[PDB]
Protein backbone atom coordinates (compact mmCIF):
# COMPACT_ATOMS: atom_id res chain seq x y z
CA UNK A 1 0.00 0.00 0.00
CA UNK A 2 2.16 2.83 -1.38
CA UNK A 3 0.85 6.32 -2.11
CA UNK A 4 2.59 8.33 -4.80
CA UNK A 5 2.14 12.12 -4.29
CA UNK A 6 3.25 15.02 -6.49
CA UNK A 7 2.94 18.17 -4.35
CA UNK A 8 2.99 21.55 -6.13
CA UNK A 9 3.20 24.84 -4.23
CA UNK A 10 2.66 28.15 -6.03
CA UNK A 11 2.91 31.51 -4.29
CA UNK A 12 1.72 34.56 -6.18
CA UNK A 13 2.84 37.70 -4.28
CA UNK A 14 1.86 40.46 -6.77
CA UNK A 15 1.41 40.77 -10.57
CA UNK A 16 5.22 40.71 -11.06
CA UNK A 17 6.29 37.98 -8.56
CA UNK A 18 5.47 34.29 -8.32
CA UNK A 19 7.09 30.91 -7.98
CA UNK A 20 6.11 27.29 -8.26
CA UNK A 21 8.00 24.50 -6.51
CA UNK A 22 7.21 20.80 -6.43
CA UNK A 23 8.26 17.71 -4.50
CA UNK A 24 7.34 14.12 -5.15
CA UNK A 25 6.97 11.34 -2.60
CA UNK A 26 6.69 7.60 -2.95
CA UNK A 27 5.34 6.72 0.47
CA UNK A 28 7.62 8.57 2.92
CA UNK A 29 10.65 8.75 0.57
CA UNK A 30 11.20 11.79 -1.60
CA UNK A 31 11.74 10.75 -5.16
CA UNK A 32 11.88 14.13 -6.95
CA UNK A 33 12.24 17.85 -6.55
CA UNK A 34 11.35 20.58 -9.01
CA UNK A 35 12.43 24.00 -8.03
CA UNK A 36 11.17 27.18 -9.60
CA UNK A 37 14.89 27.81 -10.34
CA UNK A 38 15.21 24.69 -12.48
CA UNK A 39 13.97 23.94 -16.00
CA UNK A 40 14.37 20.22 -15.27
CA UNK A 41 12.93 17.89 -12.65
CA UNK A 42 15.69 16.78 -10.25
CA UNK A 43 16.06 13.20 -9.07
CA UNK A 44 16.46 12.67 -5.34
CA UNK A 45 17.09 8.94 -5.90
CA UNK A 46 19.21 6.98 -8.44
CA UNK A 47 15.94 5.18 -9.44
CA UNK A 48 13.80 8.39 -9.80
CA UNK A 49 13.31 7.73 -13.56
CA UNK A 50 11.49 4.45 -12.78
CA UNK A 51 11.36 2.22 -15.90
CA UNK A 52 11.01 5.16 -18.29
CA UNK A 53 13.45 5.48 -21.17
CA UNK A 54 15.43 8.66 -21.53
CA UNK A 55 13.14 9.91 -24.31
CA UNK A 56 9.89 8.93 -22.51
CA UNK A 57 11.14 10.73 -19.40
CA UNK A 58 12.02 13.79 -21.55
CA UNK A 59 8.48 13.83 -23.03
CA UNK A 60 6.81 13.67 -19.67
CA UNK A 61 9.13 16.40 -18.37
CA UNK A 62 8.42 18.57 -21.39
CA UNK A 63 4.66 18.37 -20.80
CA UNK A 64 5.14 19.39 -17.16
CA UNK A 65 7.41 22.21 -18.39
CA UNK A 66 4.61 23.46 -20.67
CA UNK A 67 2.05 22.97 -17.89
CA UNK A 68 4.03 25.00 -15.36
CA UNK A 69 4.25 28.02 -17.72
CA UNK A 70 0.54 27.68 -18.68
CA UNK A 71 -0.61 27.37 -15.08
CA UNK A 72 1.30 30.51 -14.01
CA UNK A 73 -0.08 32.48 -17.00
CA UNK A 74 -3.64 31.23 -16.37
CA UNK A 75 -3.58 32.17 -12.68
CA UNK A 76 -2.19 35.66 -13.39
CA UNK A 77 -4.76 36.27 -16.12
CA UNK A 78 -7.58 35.00 -13.84
CA UNK A 79 -6.54 37.50 -11.13
CA UNK A 80 -6.53 40.41 -13.62
CA UNK A 81 -10.02 39.36 -14.71
CA UNK A 82 -11.35 39.11 -11.11
CA UNK A 83 -9.60 42.29 -9.89
CA UNK A 84 -10.02 43.77 -7.36
CA UNK A 85 -12.34 41.11 -5.88
CA UNK A 86 -9.59 38.45 -5.65
CA UNK A 87 -6.37 40.15 -4.61
CA UNK A 88 -2.74 39.05 -4.23
CA UNK A 89 -1.14 37.38 -2.36
CA UNK A 90 -2.35 33.96 -3.42
CA UNK A 91 -1.17 30.49 -2.45
CA UNK A 92 -2.23 27.56 -4.63
CA UNK A 93 -1.40 23.94 -3.78
CA UNK A 94 -1.92 20.82 -5.90
CA UNK A 95 -1.75 17.25 -4.61
CA UNK A 96 -1.86 14.64 -7.37
CA UNK A 97 -0.91 10.99 -7.84
CA UNK A 98 -2.07 7.47 -7.14
CA UNK A 99 -2.44 4.92 -4.34
CA UNK A 100 -1.25 1.44 -5.41
CA UNK A 101 -3.09 -1.76 -4.31
CA UNK A 102 -2.34 -5.48 -5.11
CA UNK A 103 -4.92 1.63 -8.05
CA UNK A 104 -6.94 4.81 -7.52
CA UNK A 105 -5.84 8.34 -8.47
CA UNK A 106 -6.52 11.82 -7.16
CA UNK A 107 -5.97 15.44 -8.09
CA UNK A 108 -6.83 17.93 -5.32
CA UNK A 109 -6.30 21.69 -5.39
CA UNK A 110 -6.36 24.17 -2.52
CA UNK A 111 -6.57 27.98 -2.55
CA UNK A 112 -5.35 29.95 0.52
CA UNK A 113 -4.94 26.67 2.40
CA UNK A 114 -8.42 25.31 1.70
CA UNK A 115 -9.42 22.43 -0.58
CA UNK A 116 -11.55 23.85 -3.42
CA UNK A 117 -11.18 21.83 -6.66
CA UNK A 118 -10.58 18.28 -7.80
CA UNK A 119 -10.35 16.38 -11.05
CA UNK A 120 -12.69 13.37 -10.90
CA UNK A 121 -13.93 11.14 -13.74
CA UNK A 122 -13.77 13.28 -16.89
CA UNK A 123 -13.96 16.85 -15.52
CA UNK A 124 -12.64 19.41 -13.06
CA UNK A 125 -15.10 20.34 -10.33
CA UNK A 126 -15.44 22.71 -7.37
CA UNK A 127 -16.07 20.92 -4.06
CA UNK A 128 -19.08 21.81 -1.85
CA UNK A 129 -18.38 25.05 0.04
CA UNK A 130 -15.78 26.38 -2.45
CA UNK A 131 -16.11 30.08 -3.37
CA UNK A 132 -18.71 30.52 -6.09
CA UNK A 133 -16.42 32.75 -8.20
CA UNK A 134 -14.48 29.55 -9.08
CA UNK A 135 -17.47 28.07 -10.97
CA UNK A 136 -17.01 30.09 -14.16
CA UNK A 137 -13.24 29.45 -14.58
CA UNK A 138 -13.77 25.72 -13.91
CA UNK A 139 -16.50 25.52 -16.58
CA UNK A 140 -14.11 27.18 -19.06
CA UNK A 141 -11.31 24.80 -18.03
CA UNK A 142 -13.75 21.89 -18.57
CA UNK A 143 -14.36 23.11 -22.14
CA UNK A 144 -10.66 22.40 -22.86
CA UNK A 145 -10.97 18.87 -24.17
CA UNK A 146 -7.24 18.29 -24.82
CA UNK A 147 -6.37 19.15 -21.21
CA UNK A 148 -9.14 16.92 -19.89
CA UNK A 149 -7.90 14.04 -22.08
CA UNK A 150 -4.29 14.54 -20.98
CA UNK A 151 -5.19 14.73 -17.27
CA UNK A 152 -7.35 11.59 -17.57
CA UNK A 153 -4.42 9.73 -19.20
CA UNK A 154 -1.94 10.97 -16.57
CA UNK A 155 -4.14 9.92 -13.65
CA UNK A 156 -5.65 6.69 -14.97
CA UNK A 157 -2.67 5.36 -16.97
CA UNK A 158 0.63 7.24 -16.62
CA UNK A 159 0.61 7.38 -12.80
CA UNK A 160 0.06 3.70 -11.97
CA UNK A 161 2.49 2.58 -14.71
CA UNK A 162 5.22 4.99 -13.64
CA UNK A 163 4.81 3.94 -10.00
CA UNK A 164 5.05 0.18 -10.69
CA UNK A 165 8.35 1.01 -12.43
CA UNK A 166 9.54 2.99 -9.37
CA UNK A 167 8.62 0.14 -6.99
CA UNK A 168 10.79 -2.22 -9.09
CA UNK A 169 13.75 0.12 -9.67
CA UNK A 170 13.72 1.38 -6.02
CA UNK A 171 13.12 -2.01 -4.35
CA UNK A 172 16.31 -2.03 -2.21
CA UNK A 173 15.69 1.52 -0.86
CA UNK A 174 11.95 0.96 -0.40
CA UNK A 175 12.57 -2.24 1.53
CA UNK A 176 15.54 -0.92 3.53
CA UNK A 177 15.71 -1.80 7.24
CA UNK A 178 17.38 0.69 9.60
CA UNK A 179 17.77 -0.13 13.31
CA UNK A 180 16.67 2.33 15.98
CA UNK A 181 18.88 3.52 18.80
CA UNK A 182 17.05 4.29 22.07
CA UNK A 183 17.76 6.19 25.28
CA UNK A 184 15.96 7.29 28.44
CA UNK A 185 15.48 10.66 30.18
CA UNK A 186 13.05 12.62 32.38
CA UNK A 187 5.48 16.56 42.24
CA UNK A 188 5.37 13.63 39.78
CA UNK A 189 8.02 12.66 37.21
CA UNK A 190 7.65 12.22 33.43
CA UNK A 191 9.78 9.37 32.02
CA UNK A 192 10.83 9.68 28.37
CA UNK A 193 11.90 6.88 26.06
CA UNK A 194 13.53 8.20 22.86
CA UNK A 195 13.72 6.00 19.75
CA UNK A 196 15.60 7.28 16.71
CA UNK A 197 16.95 6.06 13.39
CA UNK A 198 14.33 3.40 12.55
CA UNK A 199 13.04 2.58 9.08
CA UNK A 200 10.43 1.62 7.96
CA UNK A 201 7.88 3.61 9.96
CA UNK A 202 5.96 0.82 11.78
CA UNK A 203 7.32 0.43 15.32
CA UNK A 204 6.22 -0.51 18.84
CA UNK A 205 7.44 1.37 21.92
CA UNK A 206 6.10 0.69 25.42
CA UNK A 207 6.97 1.29 29.03
CA UNK A 208 7.01 -2.07 30.84
CA UNK A 209 7.21 -3.32 34.40
CA UNK A 210 8.41 -6.87 33.88
CA UNK A 211 5.99 -8.28 31.28
CA UNK A 212 3.16 -5.81 32.05
CA UNK A 213 2.54 -3.02 29.52
CA UNK A 214 2.07 0.30 31.31
CA UNK A 215 -1.12 1.65 29.73
CA UNK A 216 -0.36 5.28 30.70
CA UNK A 217 2.35 5.24 27.98
CA UNK A 218 1.73 8.23 25.65
CA UNK A 219 3.24 7.78 22.18
CA UNK A 220 4.37 11.12 20.64
CA UNK A 221 4.25 12.18 16.98
CA UNK A 222 6.52 10.49 14.44
CA UNK A 223 9.25 13.05 13.62
CA UNK A 224 11.57 12.75 10.65
CA UNK A 225 15.34 12.62 10.80
CA UNK A 226 17.25 14.17 7.92
CA UNK A 227 18.63 10.71 6.85
CA UNK A 228 15.25 9.12 5.86
CA UNK A 229 14.74 7.47 9.27
CA UNK A 230 12.17 8.14 11.99
CA UNK A 231 12.20 9.53 15.53
CA UNK A 232 9.59 8.78 18.18
CA UNK A 233 9.26 9.10 21.90
CA UNK A 234 6.99 7.41 24.40
CA UNK A 235 6.38 9.09 27.76
CA UNK A 236 5.07 7.74 31.07
CA UNK A 237 3.92 9.81 34.08
CA UNK A 238 4.99 8.22 37.39
CA UNK A 239 5.45 9.16 41.06
CA UNK A 240 8.86 9.05 42.73
CA UNK A 241 10.10 5.63 43.90
CA UNK A 242 8.05 3.85 41.20
CA UNK A 243 10.86 4.42 38.66
CA UNK A 244 12.66 1.32 39.95
CA UNK A 245 11.68 -1.75 37.91
CA UNK A 246 10.45 0.16 34.82
CA UNK A 247 11.85 -0.39 31.34
CA UNK A 248 11.33 0.84 27.80
CA UNK A 249 10.87 -1.93 25.26
CA UNK A 250 11.19 -1.35 21.51
CA UNK A 251 10.15 -3.74 18.74
CA UNK A 252 11.01 -3.08 15.14
CA UNK A 253 11.27 -5.10 11.89
CA UNK A 254 15.01 -4.34 11.53
CA UNK A 255 15.97 -5.94 14.89
CA UNK A 256 15.61 -9.57 13.75
CA UNK A 257 13.25 -10.28 16.68
CA UNK A 258 15.80 -9.07 19.27
CA UNK A 259 14.01 -6.22 21.05
CA UNK A 260 15.72 -3.27 22.69
CA UNK A 261 15.06 -3.24 26.44
CA UNK A 262 16.31 -0.30 28.50
CA UNK A 263 15.97 -0.47 32.29
CA UNK A 264 15.67 2.84 34.16
CA UNK B 1 -3.16 31.83 8.41
CA UNK B 2 -1.55 29.27 10.77
CA UNK B 3 1.14 29.35 13.45
CA UNK B 4 4.25 27.17 13.19
CA UNK B 5 4.78 24.37 15.72
CA UNK B 6 8.45 23.76 16.52
CA UNK B 7 10.13 20.56 17.74
CA UNK B 8 13.82 20.19 18.52
CA UNK B 9 15.45 16.77 18.92
CA UNK B 10 18.76 14.99 18.39
CA UNK B 11 19.51 12.27 15.81
CA UNK B 12 21.60 10.17 18.26
CA UNK B 13 21.57 9.91 22.10
CA UNK B 14 23.02 13.25 23.28
CA UNK B 15 26.34 12.48 24.97
CA UNK B 16 28.52 15.45 25.99
CA UNK B 17 31.55 15.83 23.71
CA UNK B 18 30.27 13.41 21.02
CA UNK B 19 29.38 14.87 17.57
CA UNK B 20 25.69 14.54 16.80
CA UNK B 21 22.97 16.14 14.65
CA UNK B 22 20.32 18.53 15.97
CA UNK B 23 16.93 18.62 14.23
CA UNK B 24 14.38 21.38 14.13
CA UNK B 25 11.03 20.25 12.70
CA UNK B 26 8.63 23.07 11.88
CA UNK B 27 5.04 22.22 11.07
CA UNK B 28 1.42 23.39 10.83
CA UNK B 29 2.15 26.78 9.19
CA UNK B 30 0.51 28.88 6.47
CA UNK B 31 1.52 30.80 4.41
CA UNK B 32 4.70 28.94 3.33
CA UNK B 33 7.11 31.91 3.54
CA UNK B 34 9.07 31.31 6.77
CA UNK B 35 12.51 32.08 8.22
CA UNK B 36 14.20 29.44 10.38
CA UNK B 37 17.50 29.77 12.25
CA UNK B 38 19.27 27.38 14.59
CA UNK B 39 21.17 28.99 17.50
CA UNK B 40 24.15 27.99 19.65
CA UNK B 41 24.34 30.13 22.83
CA UNK B 42 21.93 32.63 21.21
CA UNK B 43 24.03 33.10 18.03
CA UNK B 44 23.06 31.89 14.54
CA UNK B 45 24.73 28.66 13.39
CA UNK B 46 26.02 29.16 9.80
CA UNK B 47 25.84 25.82 7.97
CA UNK B 48 22.23 24.78 8.70
CA UNK B 49 20.85 22.38 6.04
CA UNK B 50 17.18 22.54 5.08
CA UNK B 51 14.83 19.97 3.55
CA UNK B 52 12.60 21.00 0.65
CA UNK B 53 9.36 22.54 1.89
CA UNK B 54 6.40 20.18 1.65
CA UNK B 55 2.87 19.89 2.98
CA UNK B 56 0.57 17.47 4.76
CA UNK B 57 -2.86 16.02 4.00
CA UNK B 58 -4.44 19.00 5.78
CA UNK B 59 -2.44 21.34 3.42
CA UNK B 60 -0.36 22.90 6.24
CA UNK B 61 3.36 23.19 5.42
CA UNK B 62 6.32 21.53 7.01
CA UNK B 63 10.07 21.69 6.80
CA UNK B 64 13.06 20.13 8.54
CA UNK B 65 16.25 21.97 9.49
CA UNK B 66 19.34 20.25 10.83
CA UNK B 67 22.94 20.96 11.76
CA UNK B 68 25.94 19.19 13.22
CA UNK B 69 26.37 19.80 16.97
CA UNK B 70 28.39 18.49 19.90
CA UNK B 71 26.42 18.83 23.12
CA UNK B 72 28.29 19.90 26.29
CA UNK B 73 27.00 21.20 29.62
CA UNK B 74 28.15 24.74 28.79
CA UNK B 75 26.17 25.18 25.50
CA UNK B 76 22.52 25.90 24.76
CA UNK B 77 20.86 25.20 21.41
CA UNK B 78 17.67 26.62 20.00
CA UNK B 79 15.49 26.94 16.92
CA UNK B 80 14.12 30.41 16.05
CA UNK B 81 11.24 30.96 13.65
CA UNK B 82 9.92 34.17 12.06
CA UNK B 83 6.53 33.94 10.35
CA UNK B 84 3.69 36.31 9.37
CA UNK B 85 1.33 34.59 11.84
CA UNK B 86 3.36 35.83 14.86
CA UNK B 87 4.21 39.39 15.93
CA UNK B 88 7.81 38.37 16.86
CA UNK B 89 10.19 35.41 16.38
CA UNK B 90 9.35 32.24 18.30
CA UNK B 91 12.31 30.49 19.85
CA UNK B 92 12.27 26.93 21.17
CA UNK B 93 15.29 25.80 23.16
CA UNK B 94 16.59 22.28 22.94
CA UNK B 95 15.33 20.36 26.01
CA UNK B 96 18.82 18.74 26.44
CA UNK B 97 17.07 15.31 26.55
CA UNK B 98 15.28 15.25 23.14
C1 LIG C 1 -10.41 7.73 -16.08
O1 LIG C 1 -11.12 7.08 -15.03
C2 LIG C 1 -12.32 7.75 -14.68
C3 LIG C 1 -13.00 7.08 -13.50
O2 LIG C 1 -12.10 6.96 -12.40
C4 LIG C 1 -12.23 8.02 -11.43
O3 LIG C 1 -11.72 9.29 -11.86
C5 LIG C 1 -10.31 9.28 -12.16
C6 LIG C 1 -9.85 10.66 -12.64
C7 LIG C 1 -9.47 8.81 -10.96
O4 LIG C 1 -9.52 9.77 -9.90
C8 LIG C 1 -9.98 7.47 -10.42
O5 LIG C 1 -9.30 7.13 -9.19
C9 LIG C 1 -11.48 7.59 -10.17
O6 LIG C 1 -11.97 6.34 -9.69
C10 LIG C 1 -13.27 7.75 -15.87
O7 LIG C 1 -14.42 8.55 -15.54
C11 LIG C 1 -15.67 7.95 -15.97
O8 LIG C 1 -15.89 8.25 -17.34
C12 LIG C 1 -17.09 7.71 -17.89
C13 LIG C 1 -17.26 8.17 -19.34
O9 LIG C 1 -15.98 8.26 -19.99
C14 LIG C 1 -18.31 8.11 -17.07
O10 LIG C 1 -19.42 7.32 -17.53
C15 LIG C 1 -20.62 8.12 -17.67
O11 LIG C 1 -21.36 8.08 -16.45
C16 LIG C 1 -22.49 8.94 -16.47
C17 LIG C 1 -23.13 8.93 -15.10
O12 LIG C 1 -22.23 9.54 -14.16
C18 LIG C 1 -22.90 9.65 -12.90
O13 LIG C 1 -23.33 8.40 -12.34
C19 LIG C 1 -22.28 7.47 -11.98
C20 LIG C 1 -22.89 6.28 -11.24
O14 LIG C 1 -23.96 5.69 -12.01
C21 LIG C 1 -21.18 8.10 -11.12
O15 LIG C 1 -20.04 7.24 -11.12
C22 LIG C 1 -20.76 9.47 -11.65
O16 LIG C 1 -19.91 10.12 -10.69
C23 LIG C 1 -21.98 10.35 -11.92
O17 LIG C 1 -22.72 10.58 -10.71
C24 LIG C 1 -23.48 8.44 -17.52
O18 LIG C 1 -24.58 9.35 -17.57
C25 LIG C 1 -22.82 8.32 -18.90
O19 LIG C 1 -23.75 7.61 -19.75
C26 LIG C 1 -23.99 8.28 -21.01
O20 LIG C 1 -22.85 8.31 -21.88
C27 LIG C 1 -22.48 7.05 -22.47
C28 LIG C 1 -21.20 7.23 -23.28
O21 LIG C 1 -20.15 7.66 -22.41
C29 LIG C 1 -23.64 6.54 -23.32
O22 LIG C 1 -23.32 5.34 -24.01
C30 LIG C 1 -24.81 6.31 -22.37
O23 LIG C 1 -25.94 5.74 -23.06
C31 LIG C 1 -25.20 7.61 -21.68
O24 LIG C 1 -25.82 8.52 -22.61
C32 LIG C 1 -21.45 7.61 -18.84
O25 LIG C 1 -21.57 6.19 -18.70
C33 LIG C 1 -18.14 7.93 -15.57
O26 LIG C 1 -19.21 8.59 -14.86
C34 LIG C 1 -16.80 8.53 -15.15
N1 LIG C 1 -16.60 8.29 -13.72
C35 LIG C 1 -16.86 9.21 -12.80
C36 LIG C 1 -16.60 8.76 -11.40
O27 LIG C 1 -17.27 10.33 -13.08
C37 LIG C 1 -12.61 8.30 -17.12
O28 LIG C 1 -13.46 8.08 -18.25
C38 LIG C 1 -11.27 7.62 -17.35
N2 LIG C 1 -10.65 8.18 -18.55
C39 LIG C 1 -9.79 7.51 -19.33
C40 LIG C 1 -9.21 8.20 -20.54
O29 LIG C 1 -9.42 6.38 -19.06
C1 LIG D 1 6.43 15.61 -11.06
C2 LIG D 1 6.74 14.12 -11.21
C3 LIG D 1 5.67 13.66 -12.18
C4 LIG D 1 5.99 12.22 -12.60
C5 LIG D 1 4.82 11.81 -13.51
C6 LIG D 1 3.84 10.94 -12.71
C7 LIG D 1 2.42 11.17 -13.25
C8 LIG D 1 1.68 12.01 -12.20
C9 LIG D 1 0.41 12.50 -12.89
C10 LIG D 1 -0.38 13.40 -11.95
C11 LIG D 1 0.08 14.88 -12.09
C12 LIG D 1 -1.17 15.72 -12.49
C13 LIG D 1 -0.71 16.97 -13.29
C14 LIG D 1 -1.92 17.92 -13.39
C15 LIG D 1 -1.68 19.14 -14.32
C16 LIG D 1 -1.48 18.64 -15.75
C17 LIG D 1 -2.18 19.53 -16.81
C18 LIG D 1 -1.68 18.96 -18.14
C19 LIG D 1 -2.42 19.62 -19.33
C20 LIG D 1 -1.76 20.98 -19.75
O1 LIG D 1 -0.55 21.17 -19.64
N1 LIG D 1 -2.59 21.90 -20.29
C21 LIG D 1 -2.15 23.25 -20.77
C22 LIG D 1 -1.62 23.16 -22.19
O2 LIG D 1 -2.46 24.03 -23.00
C23 LIG D 1 -2.61 23.89 -24.43
O3 LIG D 1 -2.59 22.55 -24.93
C24 LIG D 1 -3.62 21.65 -24.42
C25 LIG D 1 -3.32 20.39 -25.20
O4 LIG D 1 -2.37 19.73 -24.36
C26 LIG D 1 -5.03 22.17 -24.65
O5 LIG D 1 -5.55 21.74 -25.92
C27 LIG D 1 -5.15 23.73 -24.46
O6 LIG D 1 -6.29 24.22 -25.20
C28 LIG D 1 -3.92 24.56 -24.86
O7 LIG D 1 -4.05 25.85 -24.21
C29 LIG D 1 -3.34 24.25 -20.64
O8 LIG D 1 -2.91 25.58 -20.94
C30 LIG D 1 -4.02 24.22 -19.26
O9 LIG D 1 -4.88 25.36 -19.14
C31 LIG D 1 -2.98 24.13 -18.14
C32 LIG D 1 -3.42 24.91 -16.94
C33 LIG D 1 -4.79 24.36 -16.55
C34 LIG D 1 -4.56 23.77 -15.16
O10 LIG D 1 -4.11 22.63 -15.03
N2 LIG D 1 -4.90 24.58 -14.14
C35 LIG D 1 -4.76 24.20 -12.75
C36 LIG D 1 -5.89 23.24 -12.47
C37 LIG D 1 -7.12 24.09 -12.23
C38 LIG D 1 -7.26 24.33 -10.70
C39 LIG D 1 -6.92 25.88 -10.44
C40 LIG D 1 -8.13 26.33 -9.56
C41 LIG D 1 -7.95 27.61 -8.76
C42 LIG D 1 -7.38 27.57 -7.50
C43 LIG D 1 -7.21 28.77 -6.81
C44 LIG D 1 -7.58 30.00 -7.35
C45 LIG D 1 -8.15 30.02 -8.62
C46 LIG D 1 -8.32 28.83 -9.32
C1 LIG E 1 6.30 41.69 -5.21
O1 LIG E 1 6.52 40.73 -4.17
C2 LIG E 1 7.88 40.42 -3.88
C3 LIG E 1 7.87 39.32 -2.83
O2 LIG E 1 6.86 39.63 -1.85
C4 LIG E 1 8.61 41.65 -3.33
O3 LIG E 1 10.03 41.39 -3.27
C5 LIG E 1 8.34 42.91 -4.16
O4 LIG E 1 8.47 44.01 -3.26
C6 LIG E 1 6.95 43.02 -4.82
N1 LIG E 1 7.06 43.83 -6.04
C7 LIG E 1 6.16 44.73 -6.43
C8 LIG E 1 6.47 45.44 -7.72
O5 LIG E 1 5.15 44.99 -5.79
C1 LIG F 1 10.15 31.34 -11.19
O1 LIG F 1 10.49 30.87 -12.50
C2 LIG F 1 9.95 31.68 -13.56
C3 LIG F 1 10.21 31.01 -14.90
O2 LIG F 1 11.62 30.94 -15.08
C4 LIG F 1 10.60 33.06 -13.50
O3 LIG F 1 10.24 33.88 -14.62
C5 LIG F 1 10.20 33.64 -12.15
O4 LIG F 1 10.77 34.92 -11.95
C6 LIG F 1 10.69 32.74 -11.01
N1 LIG F 1 10.28 33.35 -9.75
C7 LIG F 1 11.15 33.74 -8.81
C8 LIG F 1 10.56 34.39 -7.60
O5 LIG F 1 12.35 33.58 -8.91
NA1 LIG G 1 -3.32 26.77 -0.87
NA1 LIG H 1 -1.87 25.40 4.13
Amino acid sequence: NYTFRCLQMSSFANRSWSRTDSVVWLGDLQTHRWSNDSATISFTKPWSQGKLSNQQWEKLQHMFQVYRVSFTRDIQELVKMMSPKEDYPIEIQLSAGCEMYPSESFLHVAFQGKYVVRFWGTSWQTVPGAPSWLDLPIKVLNADQGTSATVQMLLNDTCPLFVRGLLEAGKSDLEKQEKPVAWLSSGHRQLVCHVSGFYPKPVWVMWMRGDQEQQGTHRGDFLPNADETWYLQATLDVEAGEEAGLACRVKHSSLGGQDIILYW
Amino acid sequence: QKTPQIQVYSRHPPENGKPNILNCYVTQFHPPHIEIQMLKNGKKIPKVEMSDMSFSKDWSFYILAHTEFTPTETDTYACRVKHASMAEPKTVYWDRDM
